[PDB]
């Protein structure tokens, strides 16, 4: 395995919170990138408690991550897979996870970052950002699953990427994908057809998608607040859906309504998102996209 | 005062209105020159071109013009040579410069992976090329593929003294065009790397810096650089004003950094590159 | 996880051999199975050295083991993934792997179990015990990949039971599997096919039942030994295939013909085995095999 | 010496042999009331018959015919009476025949898969009771332990002519395939100490009552395992104890007892493994090397 490294190599520095099967810490890995002595990084792990499920699932990011190439979807370095505990290694994104960004942006927060909250520019940028990467990840046939503020990260110039992949699916055969036993699932995040029937498609990773513009525009609050999961299950799959918050621009709010479209074949793609918002992005944006790139075929 | 001002920017979110205010107050000189109509095919993008009075002229009868800016910064002591990625029909002109400002390096941004650039130079060693139109030879010596930049040895003859120079090319594969690089380390890494191989160095012609347009990555390159040099020169590096630095450049070659964000990553590098060389 | 078992109750008594991906061992269970106080289980753990996709394929196994029930497939009865080392407790089987029992069979044995080689009866019965897991398991959706006589058990009995899962692919929607990427294989038991174009089918199983059937003639001799196993992969695709070894019954010949064919359409399926066979089993084969069950429709 | 002569056996390969040897020796008694045209109906395979002499016998004038056979062990001190799975026409006299030896216990070795080779005989739920209008008798569900091989059930047997009531201890091994043998020798000795532990197997009861389908190959190995158990528990040598001797006595009351060889080689492994720690005539040190 070409990305395999070597454990000494590796040194962790500090925990940077808890992830979707463990703790995550920031290390520092000497020569594991050609030309740099030293980079620093993020190093995934597992709970000593993780069921054969996280564990699995766990394993299974590192082995798919192996075959991403986009600017917007965090890069995986390598694994300590010699001996235990296990390692996952990932390029650093500097201002950590996108809901933890988000929340530290609140005006009561302790840990501010000496930064303002995203403008309407800021936000239609993270939503074109992650839209790119999630239709690079639908491209390669990969259906996301989890998509939410906590699985996505926030780099050094605050381009926001996908980052964690811990329930995706492969659907290059059928273009969806059904739940057949149970196991616990994010609900708050969950278009209608997956709640009820456990079917899973891009076009729920666009329900889920509208969701984290959600997220966004209310600094990570929780979804349907004020109300319990069991009453989220059924009010969604009865036609509800989330509220705009107070403050939410109206062009970001046009957004979320289509991707909580009730038929799912109502629904945007995210190549659609991209293309509404592709006048009103960063001049890089089409340097780096995969919108934009040749592979968008 | 440059780490506080940095946070005060930050905090009030500021830098799109910071760097409004540099364009405002930017210098805007003549360029007759770049403008003629027999020099458009030489020009990459009709919005960008070189100051007359401090355009790089070649040593030549026929035409003596090129996309190339002379940038001087006085009390850093150091000079350099923004100019665009050349055009298929500018590679003799770009070496032709090369040798004549007796540069010793050229330091390549743009991103690898259908460049806004002509291939240059010679791609193997047994493939050297000849650009018949300034007489200049060029003979790929040695490359060393990093992740993230490539370093290669090249000999440049001029055919018509047969004299024979070492350059070295330091090319930066990470960097999106109107974007910044993947880290400040990483971008600092090269940085540092560029100096220690002695191309940035008096007893040389000034290194060639360039990209596509030869003025976002190119100036940040340039300007980062530059107030490294002019804090290690000062007993307090914190009152170097990375405003007033840009300016100053600017009155040599325009737009300097194409966005707010190339203005902020400035500020990054350079105070970290700061911590690091302290 | 109603299969995840308590580590307070599993004390590992011995090495009983190495497995796929690391030692197996024997090992005492208390209150594990409901009525019975104590339990001598096999329990199956992973070396420190095993690679990213090896610890993927271990964990994998006892996840699809968890859906299977067949008299003639090894029976898994719970996991400890609870910290470390994770462990895959799963039904002893008294004497070992197929390939290790055939071995210890030979005249020239040091650790002969005390009886003597297999009679032509006794040979078709283990063919038609295989053939009949195999038949369940392509029910199932599933292409085993790594038929192998090691991969086999053998119970206080002798009754055979597919015991290994460590290649295991899910062939549901398309009824084969390509292989992607490159990999280390089991050259001496693939058919042509798979070796060319890393085409995995129920086909290709059948050819690597036939070797099995070699392995039981020859009492675990190595398939092709004295050749390399660049040798073999050249040998294989040009048409080419295993001896008969010396002595071997001829109703056991006649089966391997019929799974060497170069042709995989023209290989016979597990139940035309066992249909074929059927006649000439022990009086219980009808009571617990796949083949008469109702399932099988 | 028991164990070397299985060892001997198994080095040689000759259970098939020694299995053929047990059935040309076996006893061969008379069966002429089972062949009866008038019981036809109440025998589940024409080729699995009771002799005359050991058959159990119905206390009634109608028709006294059973497909159940008393064996008596004199040196075990212990009787056991084994019978086919009873069909839906016989589920009266099953139980006539329970009442009537005073039995204790059932033990019952059908495959739970699928249908079983025996008629649904007890009730399945406790609110739901049986009556056998045919031999007066009914029948209640007063508990059930579902475990993973194996259940116990709890019964009530009342004669609705004395108004008597009995309580029946049911124990039914579920994993034993027709013709074949236990998951392992392990799990099969849990049963029968399972049985022995509840007490339906002692000499204050009548017979325990043994069956699966035919009642003669599981039902033959379950009895044969008991019995040389016995035997080499009260013997003071264990190891004199000759399973073929013990085999070929029990079948002096009812024929084909252990259908197959393979069953008669796990009687074999059983034995010696239950009988691991009889320590016999060895001493406290001996026993402890």
């Amino acid at each position: 395995d070409e990305w395999e490294v070597s454990r000494e190599k590796i040194t962790l520095l500090r925990e940077l919170g808890q992830g979707s099967f463990g703790m995550v810490y920031e290390g520092n890995a000497r020569d594991i990138i050609k030309g740099e002595a030293e980079t620093r990084v993020a190093v995934k792990t597992v709970n000593e408690s993780a069921s054969l499920r996280e564990r699995i699932e766990f394993l299974n990011e590192a082995s798919v991550m192996k075959g991403f190439t986009c600017h917007h979807v965090v890069r995986l370095l390598g694994v300590v897979s010699k001996g235990q505990p296990t390692l996952v290694v990932m390029e650093l994104m500097a201002h950590g996870d996108l809901k933890s960004y988000l929340r530290s942006l609140r005006p009561e927060a302790e840990n501010n970052p000496g930064r303002p909250p995203p403008t309407l520019q800021e936000m239609i940028q993270m939503a074109a950002e992650i839209a790119d990467g999630m239709a690079y990840l639908n491209a390669k046939k990969f259906v996301h699953r989890d998509l939410a503020a906590r699985n996505c990260m926030v780099a050094h110039d605050f381009t926001v990427k996908i980052g964690d992949f811990g329930m995706t699916r492969d659907i290059y055969e059928t273009d969806y994908y059904r739940k057949g036993g149970k196991g616990l699932l994010p609900v708050r995040w969950m278009a209608p057809e997956s709640l009820k029937d456990g079917v899973f498609t891009t076009s729920s990773d666009m329900w889920s998608f509208g969701v984290v513009l959600w997220e966004i525009t209310s600094l990570a609050e929780q979804p349907y607040q004020g109300l319990s999961n069991e009453q989220v299950l059924k009010f969604v799959m009865d036609g509800g859906y989330l509220d705009q918050p107070d403050n939410c621009p109206e062009r970001v709010t046009d957004l979320m309504r289509m991707c909580w479209q009730f038929n799912p074949n109502m629904r945007p793609t995210f190549l659609e998102i991209v293309n509404l918002l592709k006048d009103d992005l960063h001049p890089s944006f089409p340097e780096v996209s995969f919108f934009h790139s040749e592979e968008n075929k | 005062e440059m780490e506080k001002e940095f946070e005060q920017i930050d905090k009030s979110g500021s830098w799109a209105a910071i760097y409004q205010d540099i364009r405002h107050e930017a210098s805007d000189f003549p360029c007759r020159v770049a403008k003629l109509p027999k020099n458009k095919n030489r020009n990459r993008y009709r919005d960008v071109s070189p100051f007359d009075h401090s355009r790089i002229k070649l040593h030549q009868e026929d035409n003596d013009y090129i996309n190339a800016s002379l940038i001087k910064m006085e009390e850093a002591q150091r000079s350099y040579i923004l100019t665009q990625g050349p055009l298929p029909n500018t590679c003799g002109h770009f070496w032709e410069m090369v040798w004549e400002q007796k540069s010793r390096g050229v330091v390549m941004l743009n991103r690898v992976m259908s460049l806004k650039c002509a291939q240059y130079w010679p791609q193997k060693e047994e493939k050297e090329m000849i650009f018949e139109d300034t007489n200049l030879k060029l003979t790929l010596i040695s490359e060393d593929i990093k992740s993230y930049y490539t370093v290669r040895q090249l000999e440049l003859e001029n055919l018509t003294t047969q004299e024979t120079r070492e350059i070295l090319h330091f090319h930066y594969t990470t960097w999106p065009d109107f974007g910044v690089p993947e880290s400040p380390a990483s971008f600092l890494n090269f940085l540092f790397k560029v100096r220690e191989s002695g191309s940035l160095s008096p007893e040389h012609g000034p290194v060639v810096v360039h990209a596509s347009a030869g003025i976002g990555r190119s100036g940040t390159f340039c300007l980062a650089d530059t107030c490294l040099l002019l804090m290690d020169k000062r007993k307090d590096p914190s009152s170097v004003d990375i405003k007033k630095v840009l300016l100053e450049m600017r009155k040599f070659r325009m737009g300097l950094i194409q966005t707010a964000d190339q203005l902020r990553f400035s500020y990054l590098a350079v105070i970290e590159g700061a911590k690091f060389i302290m």
